[PDB]
RNA sequence: UGUGGCAGUCAAGCGUUCAUAGCGACAUUGCUUUUUGAUUCUUCGAUGUCGGCUCUUCCUAUCAUACCGAAGCAGAAUUCGGUAAGCGUUGGAUUGUUCACCCACUAAUAGGGAACGUGAGCUGGGUUUAGACCGUCGUGAGACAGGUUAGUUUUACCCUACUGAUGAAUGUUACCGCAAUAGUAAUUGAACUUAGUACGAGAGGAACAGUUCAUUCGGAUAAUUGGUUUUUGCGGCUGUCUGAUCAGGCAUUGCCGCGAAGCUACCAUCCGCUGGAUUAUGGCUGAACGCCUCUAAGUCAGAAUCCAUGCUAGAACGCGGUGAUU
């Protein structure tokens, strides 16, 4: 027999195997393309994802029916502070794929990294890099003779970050060190950039800017074990089914006498890597910048974090990525954006977009005011001081 | 969308599966149609095919007139009440379904539109707008 | 950008927010949140609901 | 003269724009030769203004207003009053409408001197219609058609009406509006003729379906 | 394999002229196991038996989509053929139906397989015991190739398989990686513009590029809107019981109104990429055949095809760099 009633399927098989990730950092697979004549900035940029909020802003689309009109629009604020250079590493290319072949840490590295190596900090002597960073002892011939063997060979440079954790209203205190490769030319200049950049911060207005288009990789929200209905997709069967309706019915034919790899289980749900592309930066804000949430049009000054705080996170006290869209993972997950692998011209890239209002109003209800004084403006005073 | 409708409509929350019974708000003389069909709905294994606001149903009649009854003939749904989206920001509501006998092309059947008429139906179809009272 | 305000409570209403129920004789009522459209629904009487601005214009708080 | 036109490909130019003596307003999706029919003969006389109205495209039956008055519906927003009231000179007066009762382009069938509503639009809307546009208002339907907007086009010479209206309401509303009225169709015979056309005193521009017969009188009686 | 079903071979003629634009008799050669016969080899110390729902994967004898080539093809639409199965083939009335036939929709509503897929998945409407009724047959018990009505549908805690999850040992321990291999996903329409232009006696009437939306699918999130509500959070209400106010108990979450957080929905929102090599075919020089010919040597372009770019896991005995090494 056939299927009597030919449909399609129920979740989709390139994104097999659905089990839990490696680490919650998930990893950047490919950086872009390498262009040998730009000047030296890097590829991604590790934030903390903080929750979403709205924004109305005016969309001006030729020939669109909502041509110079306002539209609203969610977009997500990903908490970002400055991001320290702690080292550099070079991949020289076999038949095999790339290979590291040496890397060079920086000269005093912070307690926040010298926390990601130890998983007991509290027990342990803290001995991390001593017999390393007494190669600076000397006039650093060693590591000199390290970045000559990086300048000589390994066709592409990375360069080890790691996010600075004690600005973030985490309560976790340890930094997620990372890689982050270079796109400037003349691969003595990156690692003459990294060298110049050891224990130096590097901040959001040079890697990302106004308007670019940004993918965006993180972990997806878990939800443990689950079972099929909800993890795939598949029909609940009716109500007269002994033994349950929220299943597969048939799992496969007599022949093959086996379960086949395509069928839908129950199994691990979320906690995924996955990677979320074309996504548009609607702002890059400051830290020391009071007035983050203001705008050209509302000229109000009050911060983008809402009343009462984002919702299990805290405050945006720091840089802020301003993202349009969802994007995957929740919140107070390590966020890696990307630069976008490929040139995009599409007429939804290219628009060029300043803002008209930020929704700041409490994100814990129903929240109906946008600063603390127009809440005191509007009630009146109460039983409190006046 | 279709032939005869002018523009894109932007997709709004379909509401009306085929066999909901909306009020005819013009004055042709049938006092309710029928949903039997969505022009320009998609094929999916047991899915109704559901309308919405702005969107061209084949419909009879079920109270009226008899030369409106017994027969098959298009409609054009002028109210929702099912909430629905409007770009600019808010989510909106009617409080009951209507819809207008129409023809193939668009033309009305009737003079006269009662009750509120949705934006989404007005600038989609030139001869709604045209016939209609209050616009949103 | 309108500020758009209650037609049950009073309260202001930012873009993007609440509902919109037009009704059978073509009266367009703006509602902040849930909680004053299903006190609407009910026949609530604004003048009578203690934490609207209607009432506390009819006895006077402030 | 009287110029055929599609918009887009619609056949009805009067939903699509409102053209009136001392402006003429057009919705912003226009092709190349549907604003060249109002710039060719008109070219430089009176302003072509691009805009919308309340977020829409069917301007022509939103709004409704003449030589010294326009008027506006309640949703219309403050960008496009004020791009209204940039664009359109100091002598024409915009004001927007508060009432529950329709969309403007349908109840107000007006010119220069004598305006026709939908009979059930109230009296505080009536003494603004009459206030603003300084127009004589009447309340009246033709042949039991309650939308006279769209149903009968108007201008200062003459009118073409509803073409199934009794001779007896074609007399009386000619005593009313003093201008002389004869029912036709237009658009191969489409009914609803006071949106299928748009005319002023020099001007008047029909869809591509109009026929020649139907054309024919039209311009005989607008007097072209 | 007769029998269904399908494909060639020749060719009389039909088709305005005219066997081939397309038909295709008379013969004749085959294929298929999606029909039904024949056989009776396996199973009667029982492989649970029709239909539907559910859910995969495969084939192609292609309905649509892509790219081509022909007409009794000007355009438009239609018909046929080729490489093609990457992707999609619906909602219903009646009937237990498979099959059908209508009513719509649609880009189109193609044909099939996997023990006539799928009963320790379900339903049990059908056939098929026992009750019962009717018709005809029978002297009668009873029969039917008939109609109708009522009729217990059992078990997985094993093993494999699949879907997730750990895990010893390769000096210990931690961080950053590489990458074999395996999977891979996007699909189709509409509108504007092109343009009432090309083509046309008229009637009518496109396409390439650009733009905006949508259909189906997929992955995510939850600011907003909607749902939920044992935050029993606040309020209200009835019956009874603590002597009454107050504050409460009980009514197997007592009921009702609102209800944060969490979870969630095409009932919400965002996102879903680009190069190389080819098939059919169209060619370039160019012989074979001192002309000719896309083909033989060589070479240019080319499809929803294939392969990488991208995306998901990561070899738990695939590998590298680096911190510390009592």
């Amino acid at each position: 027999s056939h299927r009597k009633y030919e449909a399609p399927r129920h979740g989709h098989l390139g994104f097999l195997p659905r089990k839990r990730a490696a680490s919650i950092r998930a990893r950047v697979k490919a950086f872009p393309k390498d262009d040998r004549s730009k000047p030296v900035a890097l590829t991604s940029f590790l934030g903390y994802k903080a929750g979403m909020t709205t924004i109305v802003r005016d969309l001006d689309r030729p020939g669109s029916k909502f041509h110079k009109r306002e539209v609203v629009e969610a977009v997500t604020v990903v908490d970002t502070p400055p991001v320290v250079v702690v080292g550099v590493v070079g991949y020289v290319e076999t038949p095999r794929g790339l290979r590291s072949l040496t890397t060079v840490w920086a000269e005093h590295l912070s307690d926040e990294v010298k926390r990601r190596f130890y998983k007991n900090w509290y027990k342990s002597k803290k001995k991390a890099f001593t017999k390393y960073s007494a190669k600076y002892a000397q006039d650093g011939a060693g590591i000199e003779r390290e970045l000559a063997r990086i300048k000589k060979y390994a066709s592409v440079v990375r360069v080890l970050v790691h996010t600075q954790i004690r600005k973030t209203p985490l309560a976790q205190k340890k930094a997620h060190l990372a890689e982050i490769q270079l796109n400037g030319g003349s691969i003595s200049e990156k690692v003459d950039w990294a060298r110049e950049h050891f224990e130096k911060t590097v901040a959001v207005d040079s890697v990302f800017e106004q308007n670019e288009m940004i993918d965006a990789i993180a972990v997806t929200k878990g939800h443990g074990f689950e079972g099929v209905t909800h993890r795939w997709g598949t029909k609940k069967l009716p109500r007269k089914t002994h033994r349950g309706l929220r299943k597969v019915a048939c799992i496969g034919a007599w022949h093959p006498a086996h379960v086949m790899w395509s069928v839908a289980r129950a199994g691990q749900r979320g906690y995924h890597s996955r990677t979320s592309i074309n996504h548009k930066i609607y702002r890059v804000g400051k830290g020391d910048d009071e007035a983050n949430g203001a705008t050209s049009f509302d000229r109000t000054k009050k911060t983008i974090t809402p009343m009462g705080g984002f919702v299990h996170y805290g405050e945006i006290k720091n840089d802020f990525i301003m993202v349009k869209g969802c994007i995957p993972g929740n919140r107070k997950r390590i966020v890696t954006l990307r630069k976008s692998l490929y040139t995009n011209t599409s007429r939804k890239a290219l628009e060029e977009v300043s803002l008209k209002w930020i929704d700041t109003a409490s994100k814990f209800g129903k929240g109906r005011f946008q600063t603390p004084a127009e809440k005191h403006a509007f009630m009146g005073t109460l039983k409190k001081d006046l | 969308s279709g032939n005869g409708a002018q523009g894109t409509k932007f997709r709004i929350s379909l509401g009306l599966p085929v066999g909901a019974i909306m009020n005819c708000a013009d004055n042709s003389g049938a006092r309710n149609l029928y949903i039997i069909a969505v022009k320009g709905s998609g094929s999916r294994l047991n899915r109704l095919p559901a309308a919405s606001l702005g969107d061209m149903v084949m419909a009879t009649v079920k109270k009226g007139k008899p030369e409106l009854r017994k027969k098959v003939m298009p409609a054009i749904v002028v109210r929702q009440a099912k909430s629905w989206r409007r770009r600019d920001g808010v989510f909106l509501y009617f409080e009951d379904n209507a819809g207008v006998i129409a023809n193939p092309k668009g033309e009305m059947k009737g003079s006269a539109i009662t009750g509120p008429v949705g934006k989404e139906c007005a600038d989609l179809w030139p001869r709604v707008a045209s016939n209609s009272g209050v616009v949103v | 950008m309108k500020v758009e305000i209650d037609s049950f409570s009073g309260a202001k209403i930012y873009p993007g927010r609440g509902t919109l129920f037009v009704r059978g004789d073509s009266k367009i009522f703006r509602f902040q949140n849930s909680k004053s459209a299903s006190l609407f629904k009910q026949r609530k009487n604004p003048r009578r609901i203690a934490w609207t601005v209607l009432f506390r214009k009819h006895h006077k708080k402030g | 003269m009287a110029t055929r036109t599609q918009f887009e490909n619609s056949n009805e130019i009067g939903v699509f724009s409102k053209l009136t003596n001392t402006y003429c307003l057009v919705a912003v999706g226009g092709s190349e030769n549907f604003y060249s029919a109002f710039e060719a003969e008109l070219g430089d006389a009176i302003p072509i203004v691009h805009t919308t109205i309340a977020g829409t495209r069917i301007i022509g039956r939103m709004t409704a207003g003449n030589r010294r008055g326009l008027l506006v519906p309640t949703q219309t927003t403050d960008q496009e009053l004020q791009h209204l009231r940039n664009s359109l000179p100091d002598s024409v007066k915009i004001q927007r409408v508060e009432e529950r009762l329709s969309a403007l382009g349908n109840v107000i069938c007006c010119n220069d001197y004598v305006a026709l509503v939908h009979p059930d639009i109230d009296r505080e809307t009536e003494e603004l219609i009459s206030d603003v546009l300084g127009v004589e208002v009447f309340r009246q339907t033709i042949s039991g058609n309650i939308l006279v907007g769209s149903y009968c086009s108007l201008s200062n010479q003459g009118g073409l009406v509803h073409p199934q209206t009794s001779v007896q309401d074609q007399e009386e509303l000619s005593s009313l509006l003093q201008v002389p009225l004869v029912a036709g169709t237009v658009n191969r015979g489409s009914s609803v003729v006071g949106a299928g056309m748009v005319v002023n005193d020099y001007l008047a521009v029909t869809g591509l379906d109009t026929t020649a017969p139907e054309l024919s009188v039209i311009e005989s009686i607008f007097r072209l």
